[PDB]
């Protein structure tokens, strides 16, 4: 039974190196070339290189090229990579495969039937930022008849996560706050809306509470209709 | 170099029902499909446009018609839904999502635009946000306008999770801008398109007036 | 009526009886004397297909030519799986010489004629050959030595070009001379010496026909990303000795293109090493110091091992690398025009 057993998880820093080892078994370790695939949430597999275990002779991912370093050692059947210069872009699980086809005589490298488990590792700075917390005022005039919706725009913070509650947790009917979305600053983003009644609005007090661990940050934000 | 472009991104299908999942090619090729699990290693479906691989039912079939091969998922089952990828040599599609969808009538979004804060403003940015609430199915499409100008590059969306009491969906799509930007024009519109509206709804405001 | 067959091929040579040379000797036992009037048939309006990367008749070669080493440059000291071995390792004899390849009663070997023939798909102009032409095992990294020269163009040969994980051999059609030296009076320091006029326009000419196979995209060639020493260096045996060259110059792309200056004779820096690791597929061997006096060796550079580099870039440029490692791929490129069929 061919098994692929990869080190464990990691968190580093940007400019860090980073190295993981695969230990392979269940057949001869230098008919097969291995492979190392990198996976992060919202992009495609990137295919990192190969190393073929006989002379250890490998094939790096162009875009990859003087970053990465693919060994290993034969005693031990154990495959390592290493890859400098760490970036947020870095931020993936990393994972050895081997092709599904391997003889001592031939082999087809890409049906990769056999994975290991996967190393998680995470590239991001130390630094902190809390959020900064925007209204999302109702609308003009009280609709007295319909339901009126309003909420809190948290904006720019790292790291995740951020939490929001309404009236301290009074308020949970109707609320909304959606999964934060990464902005090209490198900074997180999200809102929390809540729909309420129209004649409402000139009575009970909406105020949205932010929470962000990270950056020891509390925040209570009274949102209320635009005067005008 | 070959290109590998999948669709769709994401499919909302409930147990029992089938998944059809496209990869288009520029090039000829063995090409595979993987299974990604929640929390799981990916796992070899199928190879060679339409071998299975060990383990895998006759629900899952390859098929190819030109350059395009297309997984096909039948009954649905709870272990079928997670992320699929094609591939061929090194080079992978961008995945397809399959993830489960509770099924209820069809309800038409209501929809919210939310101008920039003044207190927003006073930071040199601008965010104007498009809230569309409690509809059904999932599939909607959101495109803003800035003085009938369509805009492409500037809008980052987010979707709920399907509500465990109402099993509905809601989106907010966030257009942001610089300051001067936005003090350079005045309608701002968010166009909604969505099967429980006969027609695409427009929520707009012009800037300055209230 | 025949069809495509695998059997147990003999050897055939004009080895030595009196030669106490290491080739000479194992032939004399494995093979017998060759055919002084060997017969050749053309076959008229037959089509055969061909594919050198599944021939087994490079199985066969392999095995002989790994029994021949280990019968023969036998270690001081082996290391290999975990034990240790000490032998005696006395200084031989060594110079490759040609071992031809035949079929028994009831096989014959199909040979393609076709000039531009690339080692897969259909050959128009087929013979009928008993054995094939005389093949020196040469065992050599990243440059192919010794060997038969293509007949007209320079030729690309590979399994399939869009797998970079498949090995890529050029076949050139003009020999380049490479001469190698150890000198007499560091003794393990050597080097060796190409005309770099004649290595550069065949260079020139390589990156030309792989434009041809690569959508006219930009050559570039790039030193090895890494490994052992015996790939990522020119590796090969010199009457005996182990020889390691670098060939970062012989990869010169300013040469191949602003092309002025590079008009001369290209010195390779090499080493000879007694600590190796071995080709027959095991781990490390270790060899007495180097025989005194000038040891050198002139052979015919007649082929290129490379590797492409993958990746999802987007340049409109491909990198070679000098390849090699597997020894197999060696008698490929010498056996790619024949195959064994078994009549009825
Ligand atoms: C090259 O690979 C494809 C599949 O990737 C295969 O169909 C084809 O037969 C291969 N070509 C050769 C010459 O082996
Ligand atoms: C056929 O092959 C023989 C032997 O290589 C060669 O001499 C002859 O010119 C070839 N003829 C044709 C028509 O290809
Ligand atoms: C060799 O020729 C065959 C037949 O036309 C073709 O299918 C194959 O792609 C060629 N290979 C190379 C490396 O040119
Ligand atoms: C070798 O082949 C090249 C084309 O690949 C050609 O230009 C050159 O003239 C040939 N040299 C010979 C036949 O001596
Ligand atoms: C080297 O090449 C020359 C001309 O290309 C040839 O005459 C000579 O026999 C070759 N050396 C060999 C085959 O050992
Ligand atoms: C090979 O090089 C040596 C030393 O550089 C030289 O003496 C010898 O003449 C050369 N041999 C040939 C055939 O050029
Ligand atoms: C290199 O070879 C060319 C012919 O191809 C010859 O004219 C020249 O003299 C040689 N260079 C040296 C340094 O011998
Ligand atoms: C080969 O020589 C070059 C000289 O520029 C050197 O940079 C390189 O490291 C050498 N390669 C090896 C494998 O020693
Ligand atoms: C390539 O040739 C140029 C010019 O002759 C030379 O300056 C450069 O060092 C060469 N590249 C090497 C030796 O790697
Ligand atoms: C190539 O052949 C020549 C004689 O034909 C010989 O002197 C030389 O050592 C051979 N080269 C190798 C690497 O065996």
């Amino acid at each position: 039974q061919v098994r692929l057993s990869q080190s464990g998880g990691q968190m580093k820093k940007p400019g860090d190196s980073m190295r993981i080892s695969c230990r392979a078994s269940g057949y001869e370790f230098q008919n097969c070339p291995i492979n190392w695939i990198r996976l992060a949430p919202g992009k495609r597999p990137e295919w990192m290189g190969w190393m073929k275990p006989r002379w250890g002779a490998v094939n790096y991912a162009r875009q990859l090229q003087g970053r990465v370093t693919m060994t290993r050692d034969m005693y031990s059947e154990t495959a390592f990579l290493e890859l400098r210069s760490l970036t947020s872009d870095d931020t993936a699980v990393y994972f050895c495969t081997r092709g599904k086809y391997c003889t001592a005589r031939d082999y087809y490298n890409w049906d990769f039937e056999h994975w290991g488990q996967g190393t998680p590792v995470t590239v991001s700075s130390a630094s902190t930022k809390g959020p900064s917390v925007f209204p999302l005022a109702p609308s003009s005039k009280s609709t007295s008849g319909g339901t009126a919706a309003l909420g809190c725009l948290v904006k720019d913070y790292f790291p995740e996560p951020v939490t929001v509650s309404w009236n301290s947790g009074a308020l949970t009917s109707g609320v909304h706050t959606f999964p934060a979305v990464l902005q090209s600053s490198g900074l997180y983003s999200l809102s929390s809306v809540v729909t309420v009644p129209s004649s409402s609005l000139g009575t009970q007090t909406y105020i949205c509470n932010v929470n962000h661990k990270p950056s020891n940050t509390k925040v209570d934000k009274k949102v209320e209709p635009k005067s005008c | 170099e070959i290109v590998l472009t999948q669709s769709p991104g994401t499919l909302s299908l409930s147990p029992g029902e089938t998944a059809i999942i496209s990869c288009r090619t520029s090039q000829y090729g063995s090409l595979a499909w993987y299974q990604q699990r929640p929390g799981q290693a990916p796992r070899l479906v199928i190879y060679s446009g339409s071998t299975r691989a060990a383990g895998i039912p006759d629900r899952f079939s390859g098929s190819r018609w030109g350059p395009d091969y297309n997984l096909t998922i039948s009954n649905l089952e709870s272990g079928d839904f997670g992320v699929y990828y094609c591939q061929q040599y090194e080079f992978f599609g961008q995945g397809t999502k399959v993830q489960v969808d509770i099924k209820r009538t069809v309800a038409a979004p209501s929809v919210f635009i939310f101008p920039p804060s003044d207190e927003q403003l006073k930071s040199g940015t601008a965010s104007v946000v498009c809230l569309l609430n409690n509809f059904y199915p999932r599939e909607a499409k959101v495109q803003w306008k800035v003085d009938n100008a369509l805009q492409s590059g500037n809008s980052q969306e987010s979707v709920t999770e399907q509500d465990s009491k109402d099993s509905t969906y809601s989106l907010s799509s966030t257009l942001t801008l610089s300051k001067a930007d936005y003090e350079k024009h005045k309608v701002y519109a968010c166009e909604v398109t969505h099967q429980g509206l006969s027609s695409p709804v427009t929520k707009s405001f012009n800037r300055g007036e209230c | 009526v025949w069809k495509d067959a695998d059997t147990t091929l003999f050897c055939a040579s004009d080895a030595k009886a009196h030669e106490t040379e290491v080739h000479n000797v194992w032939a004399t036992h494995a093979c017998v004397p060759t055919d002084p009037n060997p017969q050749e048939i053309h076959l008229e309006n037959v089509t055969e297909n061909f594919n050198m990367w599944k021939n087994n008749m490079v199985e066969q070669m392999q095995e002989d030519v790994i029994s021949l080493w280990d019968q023969s440059l036998q270690p001081c000291v082996k290391l290999t799986g975990g034990s240790v071995i000490k032998q005696a390792c006395p200084k031989i004899s060594f110079d490759p010489i040609p071992i031809h390849y035949c079929t028994p009663a009831g096989y014959v070997i199909l040979k393609c004629n076709d000039k531009n023939f690339n080692g897969t798909g259909p050959c128009k102009n087929v013979s009928s050959v008993q054995c094939t032409h005389g093949i020196k095992p040469v065992v050599s990294t990243q440059l192919l030595l010794n060997g038969s020269l293509a007949e007209e163009e320079i030729i690309i040969r590979s399994e399939n070009l869009t797998n970079n994980a498949k090995t890529i051999i050029v076949h050139l059609n003009k020999s380049v001379e490479i001469n190698c030296t150890r000198p007499s009076n560091d003794i393990r320091k050597a080097y060796c010496e190409i005309n770099g006029t004649k290595w550069n326009k065949v260079l020139k000419q390589v990156t030309e026909k792989l434009k041809e196979h690569f959508n006219n995209k930009t050559i570039i060639f790039q030193p090895p990303s890494g490994g052992d020493l015996e790939i990522t260096m020119h590796h090969f045996n010199c009457r005996g000795e182990f020889f390691y060259c670098n060939t970062t110059q012989l990869f010169n792309n300013t040469c191949i293109g602003t092309m002025k200056g590079c008009n001369g004779t290209i010195t390779l820096p090499c080493k000879i090493k007694q600590i190796i690791n071995m080709w027959q597929g095991t781990g490390q061997a270790m060899y007495a110091p180097p025989i005194d006096g000038k040891i050198n060796c002139v052979s015919n550079i007649t082929g290129i091992l490379l590797t492409r580099d993958g990746g999802a870039n987007n340049t409109s440029n491909e990198t070679f690398r000098p390849g090699g490692g597997n020894i197999k791929d060696n008698w490929r490129s010498e056996l790619y025009k024949y195959k064994v069929v078994q009549i009825e």
